[PDB]
């Protein structure tokens, strides 16, 4: 999901 | 105590375009990932493009290919270009920024988009 890019570590 | 700073939105024609600047600021830290939100009137908000500091980038499917994401030179600031803008687009635009752990959220920008064009 969108949150799953945002959270995710670079 | 980062502060979001929002800037380039308004009130505009269909077809047209528009860039939206935001500025994480008052940290000396780099972000780890940072974007935009927006909340159509009466809907939910949603997640529309993010970029890590890194450069990888993420878009929704309902804005890919139409908006873009990017870093500016200045520190913790992104612009997204909105091309080809249509009503649907218009929405309370949202910054957003995580540094050092903790996510910071902007007071956002409208972005409007009459169906009147040039």
């Amino acid at each position: 999901s969108f949150e799953d890019f945002w959270k995710g570590e670079d | 105590e980062v502060q979001l700073v929002e800037s380039g939105g308004g009130l505009v024609q269909a077809g047209e375009s528009l860039r939206l600047s935001c500025a994480a600021s008052g940290s000396t830290f780099d972000f780890k990932v940072m974007g935009w939100y927006r909340q159509p009137p009466g809907k939910q908000r949603e997640g529309v493009a993010a970029i890590r500091l890194s450069g990888n980038m993420h878009y929704a499917e309902s804005v890919k290919g139409r908006f873009a994401i990017s870093k500016a030179n200045a520190k913790n600031t992104v612009y997204l270009q909105m091309n080809s803008l249509r009503p649907e687009d218009t929405a309370v635009y949202y910054c957003k920024v995580n540094i050092r752990g903790q996510d910071y959220w902007g007071q956002g920008t409208q972005v409007t988009v009459s169906s009147v064009s040039s």
